[PDB]
């Protein structure tokens, strides 16, 4: 099926991901308060399926280095979410057969909340505390079964987000990394043999956020 | 099938913020006869490629928006609310206004007893965020009204760039465009945050990257720009000129130049007269009285036939290229590193880096927005910069140029039409009182005897005529030319511009204001006097798409309505995506767009605004007569307007021009009501009309070449990404002015490997070229009346070179390269209890007050608050914690802001004391959103820059305390 390669040496941090992902799907905006950072929201939650991260690492001369990430469901090979909401009902998490999309369904408001988010390695499902709906990520499947890319991809204009078949896009990752590297060193891929959204990391994925590899 | 889009109109359009000019599509229920369903990236647009930044990607919510305007909106005088009211009713009460403040005001002669037939009783605002065709048409009918005090947005970024690139290459535009930067080898970010301010153009400047060029960052702070840079380089503010030139210097004495570029396409060769001098910080014939330079003093030694003498050996010690080097050997890696702040091996690494943009076969490019321009010598940073670009052969150039980024959509297009004081449409002047007739008008226009020299502008008196012909095609251009008001030639040009429009409104000098697409109770500097001062308005007109901190000043922070006399119209306005017309870019891109959903609500597009407006106005001079009715009476609006209403389609031709009779021209016959070709087929004879000599080429017989989406590219045009029949930029579809440096004088590319023109088969393949005529028989700058590239400039205010004078009054004494410390032609406070330096900036996700941008949600959402940016050296000092509330108070008045405490902002080492930058957004506005803030130009000074007209933003004092 589908995998992205995203590429964090080349974000800007301009946050089109961000609302591209609400515009498409409509969601709402989230009450937001600045605390001292340009990150808002400040997690992802029922009506946020993506927002970018911002850390500051200090660094030896001028500047900083200014890791962005803009967060959303790894959609795992074998998704543990699954495995987890299988226990009290199958068809609250689904695969799709040929993309790879592991997608949340009405039915996740009979499986227990915060079983299934726990289960979740990159900490990524969110509950609606009224309905009792799970939500995250969904690839933007329908975008993408009609042969359009997921809106994040699309409003992406550095080439940090690029999608496709897994067989291209892990090309392209290892491709780019011995590239990135040049510049550098410490570029990894996160988990790229478990997940279908592969992340280029600039450095120590942890230095990004907490749960950025399993 | 996606139900979202399944029974929708789909439709094409160019995106409402800046000027990069990203395509949209745009999806209407009901197959176009309801609302928008959705708005996103145009996959097939060359420049965004589908791609859009947070502004464009949230223009669907910007349109389906419920706290839009609904219908025309008025305030009594002394009200404390508004009343709805129908169009017809507001149009017509305006119109009374109008003739009311005109008539009681109308002068025939000034106290000279010359002819000006003008009204100093109104003054206008706006709008680089119109459609060209609105631009065109309102500047057009403000003149009619016989107003001089028209002004726009790109006041602030015109006053220094188009001076400075004027001077330097002929014309004051981006020398390049947006995909083109994506040719570079080095790029050079210098006053801009294109990341966040241009975001797509970060998708060809890594696409530069990619194929091995470096990427420089110069930048007070660390943006999202820097994080993305090879090279992030500090630099305390104001301190550029010492850097550009150290550059120089560098580039001279390591002889990094490309030499046959600099020997005949620049003036390097041209012989300097006796007169000129340079001596202590002071250029000869300096008038120390009236802080003014005799320019006649820098004049070139002319031979026999009055052109410049050259020496081509370049011996001759008073040659262009002599006193340069003789002039930067002052700016040495040390003084400059000092100054700077930047350490003596990031200036060698930088310089090294860009310098090497001199070899034939590598292009570099400088990227530059606002930066801190605003003060008395950006145009001479600018200046320095153009002259950078001419030693290392980067002009005409693919991935070269000097890339003035524009700020707005179409301020490009809105300053092309003349919504400033000083232009008409396509750059003729205003005349002035002492232009009696339109032939003395034509006499100022400078000429040539260099017969190698195209001197272009020569050609003036056929578009001035055409010109007033498209506004009066039944009488006669040199008797037309008696209707449209001129500015008093014996009085200060700046006395007509932005700065002091303000400062007439507070001393009550205006009856009247237009607020047409601006907000300047925000946008204005010194908000606080500018609040004030708009209650001494007799009457307002807002036309915009929310109510705002302008149309709604009478109720804003410590305001009484009761005490406030201030009649405010409010007329809803339509957004981009629910009309039709052409945006022009920063690359001079014309772009035609299309309506998606009707207008919302009663909302009107401002053509149909301003053509009504007008129209009662007409009807009421006709009726009741009043002063010099023949400007209004006469004015041929029929051209623009099909079925009652405004046609964009048709104003556009007009701006193209036609044929009014049969006429042989060029050595082509044309008939009557043919469409212009091109300006080369203008008549000074009254044969052709054209609204706007740019824009013949654009709408020819041919069709609307903006409207084309074509991108058909030969292999030598898409190596470069020219896309030729994508849309139509001014000058004729040139998309890299100055191209003809780009070739020897045998017609062969410097370097064949990024061509942007080639002498093949007995004409110019690629670009088209800037310039008819065969290899080496032209000088490549044809509008330059020498036609060379300056990097001398004598007619600069300041000086024919760039000169260190000290932008920054308070923490600065010292000027290591003269003793001349301030500009020597340019009197802040510096009150020690405000000890740290205002600077205010952007962020990607807010558009410029944030009228727009702070009644969007997912906006609001990334960037729901003022902040206040500093070190951890002021946090700790003034012991403030990240999030914090903070206040952050000048002379001009006080805000609260949330603290982001970040090693992003650094002290800048001044003669031995740390000096510490607060940064602030200007985003931010009383009425939208709770709790987001008010606008930091309630701390910024009136106090702009005598030399421009201009305020200052990015450095002024304040004082930051916890709350
Ligand atoms: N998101 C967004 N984009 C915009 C706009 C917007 O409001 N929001 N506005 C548009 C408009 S109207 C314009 S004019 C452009 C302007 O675009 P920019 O000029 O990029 O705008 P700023 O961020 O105000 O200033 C650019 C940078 O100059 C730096 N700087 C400050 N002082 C100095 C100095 O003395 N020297 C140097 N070398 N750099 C200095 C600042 O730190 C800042 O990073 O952006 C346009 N694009
Ligand atoms: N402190 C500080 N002050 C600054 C600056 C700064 O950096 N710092 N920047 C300066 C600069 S470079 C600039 S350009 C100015 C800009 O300042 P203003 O021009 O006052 O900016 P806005 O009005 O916020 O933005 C453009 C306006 O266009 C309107 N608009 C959008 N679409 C349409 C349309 O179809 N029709 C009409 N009629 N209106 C429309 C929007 O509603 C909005 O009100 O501010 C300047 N002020
Ligand atoms: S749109 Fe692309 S460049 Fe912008 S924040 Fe998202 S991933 Fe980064
Ligand atoms: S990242 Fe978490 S929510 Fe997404 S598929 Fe994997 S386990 Fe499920
Ligand atoms: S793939 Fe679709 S749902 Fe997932 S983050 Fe991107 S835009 Fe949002
Ligand atoms: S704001 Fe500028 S960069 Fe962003 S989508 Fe609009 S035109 Fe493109
Ligand atoms: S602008
Ligand atoms: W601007």
């Amino acid at each position: 099926g589908k995998m992205f390669f995203v590429d964090l040496s080349r974000c800007t941090a301009c946050r089109g991901c961000q609302i591209a992902c609400k515009q498409w799907k409509n969601l709402p905006a989230e009450e937001t308060r600045n605390t001292g950072s340009h990150q808002n929201p400040p997690d992802l939650s029922y009506v946020t399926l993506k927002t970018v991260r911002f850390t500051e690492k200090s660094r030896k001369g001028p500047g900083i280095d200014w890791l962005f990430f803009p967060e959303q469901c790894r959609h795992c090979v074998e998704p543990p979410c699954k495995g987890q909401a299988d226990v009290d009902l199958e068809g609250a998490v689904v695969k799709d057969e040929t993309t790879g999309a592991v997608l949340f369904t009405e039915l996740t408001a009979k499986v227990d909340g915060e079983s299934v988010r726990s289960a979740c390695p990159y900490d990524i499902p969110r509950i609606d505390p009224v309905t009792k709906r799970l939500s995250k990520c969904d690839m933007c499947n329908d975008r993408v079964q009609n042969g359009l890319l997921p809106a994040c991809v699309k409003t992406c204009p550095t080439g940090t987000m690029n999608f496709g078949d897994e067989q291209e896009m892990l090309a392209l990752a290892e491709k780019r990394l011995a590239e990135v590297k040049k510049t550098y060193p410490g570029a990894v891929l996160g988990d790229p043999n478990d997940v279908r959204v592969v992340y280029l990391f600039t450095r120590d994925p942890k230095d990004f956020y907490e749960h950025a590899v399993a | 099938e996606l139900q979202k889009l399944q029974w929708a109109k789909q439709t094409t359009s160019i995106c409402c913020y800046c000027a990069v000019g990203c395509g949209l599509i745009v999806h209407t229920a009901k197959d176009g006869q309801g609302r928008a369903v959705n708005v996103e990236g145009d996959p097939d647009h060359p420049i965004n490629e589908g791609s859009l930044c947070p502004k464009g990607a949230s223009i669907f919510q910007l349109g389906e928006n419920d706290q839009r305007g609904t219908q025309p909106l008025y305030r009594a005088p002394f009200s404390d609310t508004w009343k709805p009211v129908t169009w017809d009713f507001a149009l017509t009460e305006i119109a009374k206004r109008i003739k009311k403040t005109r008539d009681a005001s109308f002068t025939e002669k000034n106290a000279a007893g010359d002819l000006v037939n003008r009204t100093e009783a109104i003054a206008s605002f706006g709008s680089a965020a119109m459609d060209n065709e609105e631009c065109w048409a309102y500047g057009n009918i403000l003149r009619s009204l016989g107003l001089v005090y028209i002004e726009h947005q790109a006041r602030i970024x015109h006053s220094p760039t188009v001076p400075a690139l004027a001077e330097s290459f002929g014309r004051g535009a981006m020398t390049n465009h947006w995909n083109d930067l994506a040719n570079s080898d080095c790029i050079l970010i210098m006053g801009s945050n294109a990341a966040e301010n241009h975001p797509i153009a970060f998708k060809w400047v890594l696409r530069a990257k990619d194929k091995g060029a470096t990427l420089i960052h110069v930048d007070p702070r660390f943006t999202r720009t820097s994080a993305r840079c090879d090279v992030y380089a500090p630099i305390r503010s104001g301190a550029d000129i010492p850097f550009l030139g150290g550059l120089i210097k560098y580039i001279l004495d390591n002889k990094l130049y490309f030499t046959d570029y600099v020997r005949e396409y620049t003036n390097a060769s041209l012989i300097v007269g006796e007169k000129f001098s340079f001596k202590d910080g002071l250029f000869s014939g300096y008038d120390a009285a009236n802080k003014k330079y005799d320019k006649s003093m820098w004049a070139f030694e002319l031979d026999a036939n009055g052109v410049p003498k050259r020496d081509p050996a370049l011996k001759h010690p008073r040659c262009v290229i002599n006193l340069l080097k003789k002039h930067y050997e002052r700016y040495n890696l040390d003084k400059v590193a000092a100054i700077t702040g930047t350490s003596k091996e990031q200036l060698q690494q930088v310089y090294k880096a860009y310098a090497a943009t001199g070899k034939p076969d590598k292009a570099g490019t400088i990227m530059y927005a606002m930066g801190w321009t605003q003060h008395s010598v950006g145009v001479q940073n600018i200046r320095a910069m153009a002259m950078i670009q001419l030693l290392l052969g980067n002009i005409g150039v693919a991935g070269g140029g000097v890339n003035a980024l524009r700020g707005e959509s179409n301020v490009q297009g809105s300053t092309d039409q003349g919504l400033l004081a000083h232009i008409w449409p396509g750059y003729n002047p205003v005349p002035n009182s002492k232009a009696a007739t339109l032939e003395l008008y034509n006499a100022a226009t400078p000429q040539s005897k260099d017969p190698m020299s195209v001197n272009w502008w020569q050609n003036r008196p056929k578009y001035v005529a055409s010109y007033l012909k498209a506004l009066y095609p039944d009488e006669e251009p040199a008797a037309a030319y008696d209707y449209l008001p001129r500015i008093d030639a014996g009085r200060k040009l700046t006395d007509y511009f932005w700065l002091n429009i303000f400062e007439k409104m507070d001393k009550g000098e205006f009856k009247g204001l237009f607020a047409w697409g601006m907000n300047p109770a925000c946008g204005g500097a010194n908000a606080n006097k500018n609040r004030k001062a708009m209650g001494k308005l007799e009457w307002l007109v807002n036309v915009n798409l929310f109510e705002n901190e302008t149309s709604s000043f009478w109720k804003g922070p410590g305001m009484n309505p009761a005490e406030i006399g201030t009649e405010v119209f409010f007329l809803p306005c339509c957004v981009s995506i629910e009309k039709e017309g052409s945006v022009a870019n920063s690359g001079r891109w014309m772009q035609w767009r299309y309506r998606g959903p009707k207008p919302y609500a009663e909302t009107k597009p401002d053509g149909d605004i301003m053509l009504d407006m007008f129209k009662k106005v007409r009807e009421l001079y006709a009726k009741e007569g009043g002063a010099y009715p023949a400007p209004i009476a006469k004015l041929n609006i029929a051209d623009w307007e099909e079925h009652n209403e405004f046609s964009p389609t048709k104003v556009a031709k007009l701006m193209n021009g036609y044929f009014l009779k049969d006429t042989e021209v060029g050595g082509k016959q044309f008939k009557k009501g043919q469409q212009v070709p091109s300006f080369a087929f203008l008549t000074a004879d009254g044969s052709t009309c054209s609204g706007n000599w740019l824009h013949a080429g654009s709408f020819t017989d041919a069709g609307n070449l903006m409207a084309r989406r074509d991108k058909t590219q030969t292999p030598e045009q898409a190596r470069i990404g020219l896309f030729p029949n994508w849309s139509f930029c001014w000058p004729v579809n040139r998309r890299i002015l100055y191209n003809r440096a780009s070739v020897d004088k045998t017609g062969k590319p410097w370097n064949p490997a990024k061509a942007v023109i080639e002498w093949k088969d007995g004409k110019w393949v690629g670009d088209v070229v800037d310039g008819g005529g065969d290899p080496g028989t032209k000088h490549p700058f044809i509008m330059q009346t020498h036609g060379f590239g300056a990097l001398y400039g004598p007619g600069r205010e300041e000086g024919p070179f760039p000169e260190h004078y000290e932008p920054l009054e308070c923490p600065v004494s010292k000027n290591p390269f003269s003793k001349q410390l301030h500009n020597p032609v340019a009197k802040a406070v510096c009150d020690p209890r405000y000890p740290f330096i205002g600077t205010t900036y952007r962020v990607t996700e807010h558009w410029q007050t944030g009228l727009m941008t702070r009644r969007c949600a997912w906006l609001v959402e990334a960037e729901p608050q003022i902040f206040c940016e500093i070190s951890k050296e002021l946090a700790k000092l003034r012991g403030i914690g990240n999030g914090d509330t903070v206040k952050v108070s000048s002379l001009r008045g006080a805000l609260e802001a949330v603290a982001i405490v970040t090693e992003r902002i650094r002290p800048f080492k001044i003669e031995g004391v740390d000096v510490h930058m607060v940064g602030l957004p200007w985003h931010y506005g009383w009425m939208v959103p709770k709790n987001g803030g008010d606008t930091a130009n309630l701390l910024t000074p009136s106090a702009g820059d005598p030399n421009t007209g201009i305020p200052e933003t990015k450095a002024f004092m304040v004082d930051v305390r916890k709350v």
